[PDB]
Formats: C-alpha cells, structure tokens, sequence
C-alpha cells in the first residue's frame, strides 16, 4: 500500500484502467513543457530537492572558520482532486465502454496547466523561474499573423547571436496557434512555411504560454526534475461519489537563461 | 505506481 | 444447410462464384461506412443484440427492492431480393465469361444504401442514430465549391476545440464529390489540396450522405456491429427465374456524438 | 457463409 | 518443318536473327492494343475460333425438339509480305552489322496497323467490333490542345458514372500525340499534367487510333485472343530477292462496351 | 516459332 | 620494351605516375565522344582497320569471273608531342606534390580536340565522317538562349519521326554550354528544365562541337573503334628537357546517319 | 600500357 | 608529463572534462578553414616544418660545384591564454553542472580567429599566404544582397574557365551570412536557392573572412598541416585563479592559387 | 594529449 491507496477505492480493476487511460491520453496530448526541456527522474516519493552544486557564503562567521551553505532547489508536490460517480465506474464491469470520465480530463488538464505554467512563466511561491520570465533578450512584439514568418527568423538570429546553437523549436500559445493554423494564403499553406523555417525543430502548442516563444533544443539549458511522476490516487468516497486525485512532484531549473526569445501578443 | 508518462522528448 | 439454402438453388458452382464476385466487388467499392467506423463481428445468425452495459431504473418498485433493467441495442436483419435468369447462369457452365448479373449489382447497391443511410443519417425504426443527426456541432453551410478548402479547416478546428483529436476524414456525398472532383484551377489541382488539408486522413465517397462531413478517425467514437455479414442466399425459383437475396444483420452505435461536423448543401 | 467483407478500416 | 518453312530460305542463321530483331523491336515499340487489352494465347496454328459460351435459338424447329446453335468467333489470319535482297543478307555472314532491312520495318508496321485498326475501330469483314465503334457513350469533341486536361476528366467522370472503375488509360492518335507533346506552357510542362491526371493509368500512342480515347484498365472488358503469334515466314525466292512475310492469327472481343469514351478531332 | 512478343501488359 | 619506350626516359616512377594522373583526369573530364557513342577495343598496336563486311564490285573483270573487293576502314594513329622539365620531374623524388605539368594538360586537350573533332565534324583526310556532317535532317537554327527548350523537343520529334527511338542526349558546344548554364530565370532554374526535357538522356559538353546536337543513345548508330588506347610515350630528351607524346589509334563509323539533329548557332 | 581510359559510356 | 603539464593544475578530472567539452564544441562550431581545405597531421610537438620538395639555387658558388638549398615552410605555434576561477572548477566536484567557463569560450574563439585569419587572409609574419590574397582572379564586387545568386554563378564560371573543376563551396563572412540569412522573399526562401546553386557544395560561415568567397572543393589546392592539434594546457595558478592556454602548431599552404574567387563588400 | 579535433572535412 503506497501513498496512492488505490486498493481502498470501491473501483473495479477495469474502471481503474479506463481512468488511467483517460488521464494518460490527456497528458500525452497536452504536456507542452515535457516535450521541450530536458528530463530528470522520476525518483519517487522521497526525492525532496535538486542539488545544484553551488555554495553560498555565510557572513557572520569567525575569522578562523570558513562556512558555506549548500544550495538546493526543493520540489513542489501538486495534487488536483476530482470526483467520479460510483455507478458509472460500476457500469464498466457490466461491459460499458464509455463511462462518464469528464472530471478525469478536467483534473488532468488542470495539472497540465500547473506544470506548464510553472515551466514557461515561472512559479514564484515554489521558487521556480520560467523560460519566458528569465530570458534576458528583448521580447519581439509581433503585430499580425503574417509577421510570424519574419519574427521567428529575427528571434532565431538573436539566438545564434548570443551563442545558442542547435535546432530552434517554436512554441505557440492558444491564440497564436489558433490564428496561425486557421490561416491559408489563397490555397498556399502558411503553417507549412512555419515548420520549414525552423531547422528540424519541433512546433508545439502550449495552452499555458502567453504569446509565442522560440527556444533552442540543444539540451542542457532547461531542466525539469520529477520525483513522483503523474499518478492517480484515491482520497475518499461516499455512497455515490469517489474522490480521486492527480499527483506529481517536480521542480524546474533554467540553467541557461539566454536560450529563448519571447514573442508578445500574437 | 505512476501512469508512466515520463519524458515526451 | 444454413439459412442461405444455397444447395437448393438450380445454380452451378461457377455461377455461384460469379454472383459472389459481382456482389463482393460492388460492396468493396461502395460501402462507405465500413471504411470509417469501428467494426465488431461478424458474430453469426444468433447474435441478437449489443450489450451497452447501462442500466435503467424502474420507477414502480417496492421500498425494500432496487430493480433496474439492462439496456441493449437489438440488431436489424436486412434482406434485399433480386432475380436472375437461369439460362444466363447455365451459360457459365458452357464457358461464358459475362453472364447478365445486373440485378446482383442493383441489389448490392440497395444494401449499401440501407447500411450507409443507417450509419450517416440514422434509422429510427431500427433504433439507430446516425453520425450526422447526432452531432451537437452546428452544420457548416458551404456556399460554393471553392469554400470547401476553408470549411474543412473550420470544421477541423471545431473538432479540436471540443477535444476530438486524431486524423480527420472527409466524407463527400454524391454532388459534393462530383463538383469537387470535376473541378480544376486552370491546371492546378484542387482535390490534391483537399487531401493535403486532412492530416493523413482518408477522403471517401458516400452515396447515401447528404452534403459532406468531417469526422475523426481516432477510434472508439462510432461502432458498427455485424451479426451476419453480407451474404447471398437462395429463396425460390421457377422454370426460368431464380430468386436470390442479399442478407445482413447489423446495428450501429454513436459512442461519442461530438466527433463529427456536418457540411450542408455543397 | 458470408461474402467475407468485414471491416474496410 | 512448320508453316513458316524457314529452313527453305537462302538465309544464314545470323541474318534470320537480324530480321527477327528488327521486327521484334518494331512490334514492341508500336503495338498499341496489346499494351491495353487483356491477352489470351498464343494457342498455335490450329486454334480456329473463340468459344463465347452463348447459344442462339433456331426458329424452324419441331415442337418436341428444342435446338440451339453455339456461338463462336472465328480468328482471322493476317499475312503481310515483304522482300529482302539476298546479297544484303549474305553480308551479315561477312561481318556486316547494318544490312538493309527497311522492308522488314515496313511490313511490321503494316501488321501493327492491321491489328490496332481492328482493335480500336473494328474490322467488319472479320466480324470484329472495335473499342471506339462499340462504346455507347457520347464522343467528347475536343476543341483545342488545351481542352484535353479538361476533357479527360469529363470522360473519366462518365466512366465512373456508368459504373466502370479502375485506372483509366489515355490513348492518343497521331495528331493528338504530336500536338500534346510538342506543347509547353512557357516552361511549365503540360504532358506531365496529363499523366498526373490519370490515376496510375498509362498514356499510350496508337498510330491507328483516330482522335483520342479514355478507357478503363480494370480488366475483363476487352479481349484479344491470339492463335499464332507474330511470326516471320518464308514464301519464295529468286536469284536476287527473297520473299518473306509477317503472319499472325487473332480475334478481338469487346466484352463490356461501356468501358471507354472517344475524344474526337484533337 | 514466333517472335515471342506476347502480352505487353 | 614496347613502342612507348618509357624505360628510356630519365623519369622516376612517381613522376611517371603524376604525368599519367594528369593526362587521365584531363581525358576523363573532356572526352565528349567517348561518353556518347558505342566503343570497340582497345585492340593494340597491330589492329590496322575495321572490317565493314561490305563488298564493292570491280568493273573490268572477265565474263567467266566475278570479282569483288572487300571494304575496310583503316585506323588513324595520332601523336601529340609535349615537353617537360627534367628538374621539375626530379622534384617529385624529393617529395614535391605539385610539379609543373602544364604541357601534359595542353597535349591531352589537343588530343581530345583531335578525337572529338573527328567524331562530331568528321576528318576527311582520315576517311572519317562525323555525326553532324552525315545527318540527313535539317539543322534547327536556334535564335536565342530561350529557344533551346523548344528546339530540343522539335529535334526530338524529328528523331522519333524518322524512326529513331531511345533516350536522346543533348550535346552542347562551348558557347551553348556557357550561355545555357550562365542563365537563370529570376531564381527559377533553366538547365534543370533542360535535363528534365530529355527522357533519362545525358547532357554533355563538347568543346569541339560547333553549336549543339541532339542524338539518340539507343546504341548501334555510332561506333568508335580504338586500336591503341590513349597512352603516354617517350620520344627524346636533352640535358634539361624531356620530350613525351600522347598516342592513340582509332577510327569512327556512322552506322545510322539519321540518329542525330544539329542545332546551329546558339 | 595505355592510360586505361576506354569507354566513357 | 608532456608540455601541457595538466597534472600540475589544481583541477579535478571532471572539471578538466568540462573545460575540454566547452573548447571542443566551440572549435567544432567555428573552425571554418578546417572544413574546407585538405588536412595533414597531426604530427605532434616535434614536427617543425613542411617539406615542399623544391630547391632554390645559390648564386655565389664555385664553377665545379652546383649547390641548392632545400625549401621548407616552418610551422607556427600559437598559444591563447585564459583564466578560470578555482572555486568554480571545484563546484564541479560537488555536482554543479554549469560552472563559469566563459573565458574558455573566449580563448577558443580567439584561436579560431587566428587560424581562420591565417587561412583566408594570410599571415605574413608566419610566412603564410591566404586563399583570398593569393587568388589571381578579379574580386567580384557584390552590390546588394540580391546580387549574390548572380555573383556566385559568375565566380563559378570563372573557376571552370581557368580549369578548376569540382564542387564549389560558398564561404560567407559575418555580414554576408547575416544579410543573406536574415532575408526572405515574401515567403519564398533565398538561402535555399543559394545552396541549390552550388553543385553539392557546402555553404560555410567564416567569422574571419571579409566579404565572401567561392572556392573549389576538388582537393589538392589548399593544405593545412597541423603538428600539435588544438590542446588545453596549464601554465600557472594563484590561490584563486588558474591560468590555462589553448595551444596549436600549424601552417597553411596554397598549392593552386587559382581555385578561389573573392566576393567583396556584401 | 590534444582535444582530438583533427580535420572537419
């Protein structure tokens, strides 16, 4: 019996499989940050913090003693509750193939929002700095949907100016993806040109990213550490409802702040 | 006992 | 001797082979629904209904008893009669290679009409709901043959808005197929653009579909269950004519109503 | 004893 | 000693090889019908007629007797004479590599004309109906060289309207081939578009075809039966000239008249 | 003893 | 000791290797005719003439005697002298990698000129008829650099009109190559179109060809026979200079005069 | 003892 | 203990690995000359000079004696110092993944500048002549960013005029690369055209090249000899700083001066 | 004991 306590839930194994599949497909579809940054872990429930290898001096020390404190980045544990109907889960045992698992998708996208919002725009209460809020480069102000094929090159230029090599991925927020994929130049494709621009770089949709972003896929620049990977656990149940949660433990580090350029309002 | 997502590259 | 009773027909084996080949090529050419939806079966002549796994409450029950009725979807059995000339079938035994099998093709396309009409536009007397009549999305009104390259994207957008991923197939009714494939932009192809639009999605012609349709090929959304697959059986014969039939047993279920968008008058 | 059409994917 | 009687000719074996190669390359280059229709045989010199498997009633018969006559299609035997110089053939034995074999090519193209003219436009004295003269469809009147990319589609549409599936080959007469291959749209190719139009269908030149033609490559529609395949035989010789002939026995049947559409004056 | 042309597909 | 007499030269083996490599790369780069026509040999120093297999009648003969003379085409032996500095060749033995071998390249291109001039424009003193001067077809007069994409097709048409099949190679003289490869249509390539025109036919530069030429690569039309292939021999040497030569023996025959069309002033 | 050029196709 | 004296440095092995990786990635990213010219070596610390194989006459010699001096090209040894913080290197031992190695990159690009400046523009104090300053061809004056697609062809023409075959690489200085890669023709790519122009030739950025350059990749024209390849050595250290250096020994020879054409101000 | 760069072609 681990912390998920799944054997205590009034849920048949096939209903557990259905819940897990729903969450898994949502996560594989929507986790923007995980498909860009470098990935450490998972290390389990007792991994508490990432060792940075840095030391910080302590001022009030005697003359005969040199003392320094080791610097570490603690992980955040995130739990998103959701509820399911017990009868809907029971129907799986009678051969039902489409039980109502709406709240599973809701909780999974809430977890996706939490993780990607931390990765891109930081999370100050967790001591995390995002990719966007840590870049020293000036944010290109894109004026219209047709300025993107220019802007990216400019951003890419900046990346190779500062010394950041490697394929450059384009990350599009909600409006940017909508406007640049609902567009067509009288038959001639535009998004095809967009992928043609980036040298074997991926183009990814991030629902939590405001605006757009161009960032290196070189590696060693952005680091997501996961202690406990995305899991479904059981909390409680009444006669008719069962309370579950999505759980994860993670932290994110910006190793090289200059490997990305932000593109403002699409 | 996670969902086994891990890295998506 | 099964229900087809073929050994009672005054038909030589090679004539049976010719009849079966004619029907088989018609069906492989024209069965639109089977090449889109998920397929269960065949299960044979005694498969009577699809278990949905749902329960429905019964109101007039005593206080000490909870009673529910299991919900099931019965299959429909469809038979399309046709007639053939006995002498034309006899000529096969003398080495004739092109016997008159026109009524075979007629009956086979009538069966195709029945099945595809049930799948796309429903069949209320059989308790079947079609793909088109069950979609909650608004039906895009296509104005002209050149609006299709736009409309599809719009529909596709809607599909990804509601949460329906996966490749999106385009299904064209008779007029839509005729007008969009009898078209050419001064040498530059249009239908090529149409297949280019859909991300590895098929483009299929449905003679029973009114208008056009964009629907996900993700799977798990639309379910055709077949008990007895398409068969040719013998009914009766006089001195000069033999009466045969095409037979099938099937039902169709819309598991996820939101996985398709209808495009109105082409 | 059907025609063996089955699924057309 | 067969009917070709080649051992009686005053021709050395290498000269026979040269004659055969000349005829063979002409035939492989120019036989239009053989690369479109279905092929039966060869069956040799004693194959006399094709069994159709049909019966025809006989009117003047007694009441106690039913009599019918079997229907068959007799083959035609075609011989094209030509003459060669004996000294030119002798020079092959002295190491000459280019003997004068002009009349061989002349006779071979005459045989090609006979066969392809029978296949496309019929040969009433041989009881053969051609592809063009048996089609029930209306002949598209092509107005100019630029109307072909439209016309073909129209014809193709007709073919799929009447129920004729499969790849559709385009067959071009002499003028049509000349005008549509001596054409270029300011650098942009037109013939490339023409082959792009037909769905994996061949484009073939037929010197005996008047106009142009679009026909299905499905199979089972057009049937060329060959008894004795194209052969070179010896007839006679004087002191200085040797008389040879090209020989063939064949017939052609239109099984499905509706599988082709004629395009008139190019 | 023909030229062996046969079918040209 | 063969006719090249190389062991008598005051040349170290590595200097011989360098000379041979220089000549070999020039010849592989510039021999236009050898990469178009059919090739017989090499047969060595004692091959004197090509047997044509033809006989010519002799007029003044007695009535009881028939006499004919065998026709043969004698080979021409070509020697191009050149001179090298002995000290430059000695420096190879001390590890020098770039000795002055300019006269080797000069003599090799002179030999290329002789051979290709014989092949394309004939050499009447050697009894050779060229490809260009033997063609019965009319020479297309190309007016401007943009007329080539048309002219070739015309020429190609002529080739298939007269009965000459097979891939058609384009051969460009100096000015034609310069003008048609120093050209670009505002970014869009022209030479790419030129190679696209010819059906898997090569496009070759011939420095000895005046104008341009379109000729069949079918084979059996043009025949270059080589007795002694291109060789470097020693003639004489003084204290400071060594005299070498390029040597070859060859003849060229036009078997089919109609397999090429000349394109005049580019 | 030639340079071994031969045919250039 | 070699000349690098690395065992004397107060550096842990993993810090040495990090320093070497930083330098190695800079060098693989920026060494323009090494990816164009032919490469000899490395031969180690005691290789002192390149034997050219040439002799030079000496004037003041007796009549009975002929004396000549062997010509050789001595190598230059280049050392670029840099400094690192000892505590930053110590942090590697505590698990730090991003120590401050800025001066490593600075020194490595300084070495790249030295080597590439010698290769392209010569280094007279080292007796090296560059590719640009040794070419006899006239330097094409490029007027604007759109003149490059023309100019290259012109330069390429010159290269094939003088007799220099083989693929032709384009080498772009800083401004030329910036202007020709920050350019786009209203969606249509320009740099794609640039790589399309050169026949399987590479396009390389050289930070030390002024203007641009078109040069043959045939081989045997430009020769970089390396005695001691790029190495990191230790010089000295105080309590807080360690002094390291980048070291190399090399020379460059222009064997064929005519294999390149310079393009002036971009 | 170099960095092992060598030729970059």
């Amino acid at each position: 019996m681990d912390l998920l306590k799944r054997h205590l839930a009034p849920i048949v194994p096939d209903a557990w499989s259905a819940i897990d599949e729903e969450a898994k497909e949502i996560f594989q579809g929507h986790l923007a940050g995980r498909k860009l940054v470098d990935f450490r872990g998972p290390f389990g429930w007792e991994y508490a913090a990432v060792n940075t290898g840095e030391l910080r001096p302590i001022d009030d020390t005697p003359e005969d003693v040199d003392m320094k404190l080791r610097q570490v980045q603690p992980l955040a544990e995130v739990r998103v509750p959701f509820t399911l109907d017990v009868t809907e889960l029971d129907s799986v045992a009678r051969g039902a193939t489409n039980p109502d698992l709406d709240d599973v998708a809701r909780a999974a996208e809430r977890m996706v929002e939490a993780e990607d919002s931390a990765i891109f725009h930081g999370w100050a209460q967790a001591g995390i700095k995002g990719i966007v809020d840590s870049t020293p480069h000036e944010a290109l102000a894109v004026a219209s949907v047709s300025d993107f094929p220019r802007a990216v090159l400019s951003a890419a230029d900046t990346l190779r100016k500062a010394g950041v090599t490697g394929p450059y991925a384009l990350v599009l927020g909600p409006k940017a993806y909508d406007d640049l994929f609902a567009a067509t130049q009288d038959g001639y494709p535009v998004a095809k040109q967009v992928q043609r621009l980036v040298v074997d770089g991926p183009l990814v949709r991030a629902n939590a990213l405001a605006g757009a972003l161009v960032m290196s896929m070189r590696g060693g620049d952005y680091e997501l550490t996961v202690g406990q990977d995305l899991s479904i656990g059981y909390a409680f149940h009444d006669r008719s409802k069962v309370e579950l949660f999505v759980a994860e433990s993670f932290t994110f580090r910006v190793l090289e702040p200059g490997a990305a350029v932000h593109l403002r309002y699409a | 006992g996670s969902l086994g997502i891990g890295s998506l590259r």
